[PDB]
């Protein structure tokens, strides 16, 4: 899932 | 001798949108509700500015992560437009600010640091 930036 | 961490202040990384962002991966868990850097990619402004993996965010882009949620941390970063500032601390640094009753805000790394025996510093705690 996570969140990438 | 010289002490490698006698200057116990949070490191400030400044990165701007390169590929699909700033080049770091935030992980979220149903155990760790706060955000932490899971991974950094070699060819990223994040890596170049001195960000690493397993670093935890106390402030991002001028916003304080004082019990902030997933939406809050994203809001802080997104509000920076196309560039962001990441404040990360290792356990050594984290504990120091806690024991001094302060959030490791950018103001501390650039300017003044708190003192032990923090009974002299009148922390504004009232009510239960």
């Amino acid at each position: 899932q996570d969140t990438r930036l | 001798g010289i002490d490698p961490f006698t200057m116990l202040r949070p490191r400030l990384c400044t990165m701007k949108k390169g590929p699909s962002g700033y080049g770091f991966n935030l992980h979220s868990d149903k155990s760790k509700p706060g955000q932490f850097i899971r991974s950094v990619d070699p060819d990223s402004p994040a890596e170049a500015s001195g960000l690493r993996a397993q670093d935890r965010i106390v402030e991002v882009n001028g916003v304080c992560m004082e019990g902030k949620q997933h939406g809050d941390v994203v809001s802080a970063i997104r509000a920076g437009g196309d560039e962001t500032k990441l404040l990360v601390v290792d356990r050594e640094t984290d504990e120091f600010f806690k024991k001094c009753r302060v959030i490791p805000s950018q103001e501390h790394l650039n300017g003044p640091l708190p003192v032990p025996f923090t009974n002299g510093e009148i922390q504004k705690e009232n009510s239960r």
